[PDB]
RNA sequence: UAUGCCAGCUGGUGGAUUGCUCGGCUCAGGCGCUGAUGAAGGACGUGCCAAGCUGCGAUAAGCCAUGGGGAGCCGCACGGA
RNA sequence: GAAGGGAGGCGAAAUAGAGCAUGAAAUCAGUUGGCGAUCGAGCGACAGGGCAUACAAGGUCCCUCGACGAAUGACCGACGCGCGAGCGUCCAGUAAGACUCACGGGAAGCCGAUGUUCUGUCGUACGUUUUGAAAAACGAGCCAGGGAGUGUGUCUGCAUG
RNA sequence: GGCGCCCAAAAUGAUCGGGACUCAAAUCCACCACCGAGACCUGUCCGUACCACUCAUACUGGUAAUCGAGUAGAUUGGCGCUCUAAUUGGAUGGAAGUAGGGGUGAAAACUCCUAUGGACCGAUUAGUGACGAAAAUCCUGGCCAUAGUAGCAGCGAUAGU
């Protein structure tokens, strides 16, 4: 039972999106988000750098965190990021929140889920 | 203690009680069930008859061990309480004489109402053998009666 | 010279046939009186109903003749569920802003028993002029 | 229909319940030695009438001084004088 | 009779009159309803009758007929089999069929409900011990109130932040 | 070969459950029709699981021949009690409590009416717990049957009228 309501209404979200438009990704994200926190995902920047590969749009169905080094011009789609991970990210790339990702992308189209 | 438990016109009756009189609640049950509809005369006849050994009374509940009487009529135990009588004749010698005060004609007034209640009991204790004491009390009784013109 | 219930008295709610359908079933099929096991044998047990749990219990069993025990199978309808024997759905009231948002059409008030002559008069007046049955309705000789 | 069974009514018995709190329980802050100049404790006295409690000590519910206080008072304790 | 009782007086209230706010149960007296001196015992549950019932907080219920009509499912008649009891084919998956509704008529102790009692079906408490409890195994006379997973520290999961 | 008969004695009153039964109401061989569960079939509803829609575990629609018993135990939603806070209500035009009665809920329980009472009482949400009893030869208090019963006689002191 989530407490944080914004949380739960970004889940929401993430529903109405893979149902009306052509989600997917966002139905899965919301499946992960739904399960206890322990299993959502903490992801240290060093893992982005490698896998991720220019425009396609990393989603990580959690946290993204700050260690390692990001040198590849990715954006990044996250439940949150850590001060250092948004600064570090946005020098090279660009950290936007799952919220946004939704509303650019509905139908959740050429991304990347990296947990 | 109690207060009458049955409604009683003042304009046609006439009302007494007794309060915490230390005697047998058994017997006052069954005098007051065999006075109950007689009239205040009638009643005190009865009661010197009792007290005097020429009439039983009717022994119906409280009969254990008792023994048969042939004067008792559809029934066959019976005796002669002769205590409670002389308080019954109290609360009839106040009944009748407030009647009377009243304009009534007391003797002549039917018994409308008349019950006994046991009140509580008066603490009493016996030594036994062995070293103990048990109770030995005495019960308390409240009685009303309500007299009505006939 | 004779008493009058304030109000809608009469009024009856307007209920789908199949509501009508579901509330009649329920008024015919009713259910067991579910009281806690030898309540009526033993007068320091009340009625209210505990599940029996006697590893040798009678009832616990299922012994016909021990009476039924609670199982979600009894539940009435839900589309009826709560309803008044009338087929009004009930609205606990407080004072007359409790009124406010209540369809008297499908809808019945009942006043709070708390609440006292004055603010029920007030209540029971706006309430019949809002279309609304007070099913516990104050009597006046008129 | 007797003796009687089950439920209710009226009245008892009983004192649960609800409401109330002059007492507790716990925490916190402050303060902190008394006694041969005979303490603490106890006994016995002490009131118009006085058994208990409280106070007091043959000056005995009190005596004196300074300040406060104030039209009332004679303790708990609503009596009589 | 400084008792108690009756009458009276005060007060909103004495059913506030002295362990004197409220006044439950066990239980007692009187009394009402039901049963009752030819009849049988876990005291009831479910269904159906009798009798009982001021109002309020429930308002339904009965009878004709008609509509709908699941599973199931005929009589009669006709024909054809069987030693016989009886069966087969057709009539016919028709008539009938629980519930529900409509028309017309009716009930106001009348329908529900509550009390009690009668009838039918089932039924030797409850909790515990035990492979096995109605148990001739253990516990309680009855009622009210009281009556059993709590704290600190450490460890290890888990949910949420 | 079939049925039977002898063999064949037990302690309160004989037995196939009983009555009782003889071309049977016995035994054996065939057959015919029926009665009889909660099983199986059928209507409606409930719960649960899964599906579709959905923010929803709220509605709504759908699927279950392949879901529906349960001690110890694991898991989850809910009822009720105390006091705190926030939000918001009721009460002398009568609160709480109690008694009797009506309505809802599978249920824990919620609620209304009448009487009594005569001053306090809730709801929602988040908390807080000395939070729920039919049981422990459980505790304390009160009360009934026992029962108008036993004792009020017995002793080397029979004591009175
Ligand atoms: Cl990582
Ligand atoms: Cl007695
Ligand atoms: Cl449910
Ligand atoms: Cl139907
Ligand atoms: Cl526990
Ligand atoms: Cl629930
Ligand atoms: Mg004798
Ligand atoms: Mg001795
Ligand atoms: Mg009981
Ligand atoms: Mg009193
Ligand atoms: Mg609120
Ligand atoms: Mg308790
Ligand atoms: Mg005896
Ligand atoms: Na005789
Ligand atoms: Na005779
Ligand atoms: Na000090
Ligand atoms: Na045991
Ligand atoms: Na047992
Ligand atoms: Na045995
Ligand atoms: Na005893
Ligand atoms: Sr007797
Ligand atoms: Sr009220
Ligand atoms: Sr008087
Ligand atoms: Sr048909
Ligand atoms: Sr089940
Ligand atoms: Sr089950
Ligand atoms: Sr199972
Ligand atoms: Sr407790
Ligand atoms: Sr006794
Ligand atoms: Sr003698
Ligand atoms: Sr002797």
């Amino acid at each position: 039972s989530k407490t944080n309501p914004r949380l739960s209404s970004l889940i929401a979200d993430l529903k109405s999106a893979a149902r009306s438009s052509g989600g997917a990704v966002w139905g899965d994200v919301a499946e992960r988000l739904e399960k206890p926190r322990r299993t959502h995902a903490e992801v240290n920047l060093g893992r982005i750098e490698r896998y991720a590969q220019e425009d396609e749009t990393v989603v990580v169905p959690g946290k993204v965190l700050g260690s390692g080094v990001l040198q590849k011009d990715v954006t990044v789609a996250a439940v949150d990021f850590s001060g250092t991970a948004e600064t570090k990210i946005d020098q090279v790339g660009e950290a936007v929140s799952l919220e946004q990702a939704i509303e650019n992308n509905p139908e959740g189209s050429h991304v990347r889920v990296i947990r | 203690g109690i207060s009458y438990s049955v409604e009683a016109d003042p304009d046609t009756t006439a009302k007494a009680m007794l309060r915490e009189r230390q005697m047998s609640f058994k017997h006052s049950k069954a005098i007051a069930r065999e006075i109950k509809g007689k009239t205040a005369g009638e009643a005190v006849d009865y009661l010197e008859a009792v007290i005097e050994g020429d009439q039983p009374v009717p022994f119906k509940q409280h009969n254990s061990g008792v023994g048969h009487k042939s004067k008792v009529d559809g029934w066959d135990a019976g005796r002669y309480p002769e205590k409670a009588s002389k308080a019954f004749l109290d609360l009839l010698e106040n009944a009748v004489g407030n009647a009377d005060h009243q304009g009534f004609d007391g003797e002549a007034m039917t018994i409308k109402h008349v019950a006994a209640h046991k009140v509580g009991e008066q603490q009493g204790r016996k030594p036994r053998a062995m070293g103990r004491a048990s109770a030995w009390n005495s019960p308390q009784v409240d009685v009303e009666l309500i007299l009505e013109e006939p | 010279t004779e008493l009058q219930a304030r109000g809608l008295t009469e009024k009856t709610p307007d209920l789908s046939d199949e509501d009508a359908r579901l509330l009649t079933q329920r008024h015919r099929v009713g259910k067991p009186q579910f009281n806690r096991q030898d309540h009526h044998k033993k007068k320091r047990v009340s009625t209210s109903w505990r599940k029996p749990r006697g590893q040798l219990s009678k009832q616990r069993r299922g012994i016909k003749g021990k009476g039924d025990t609670v199982e979600a199978g009894f539940r009435s309808p839900t589309a009826v569920r709560g309803k008044h024997p009338s087929g009004f759905e009930e609205v606990r009231v407080h004072n007359v802003d409790d009124l406010e948002g209540v369809d008297g059409d499908t809808e019945a008030v009942r006043i709070a028993s708390k609440v006292g002559a004055r603010k029920r008069e007030r209540i029971e007046e706006e309430a019949e002029d809002a279309g609304i049955r007070v099913l516990n309705p104050t009597y006046v000789e008129v």
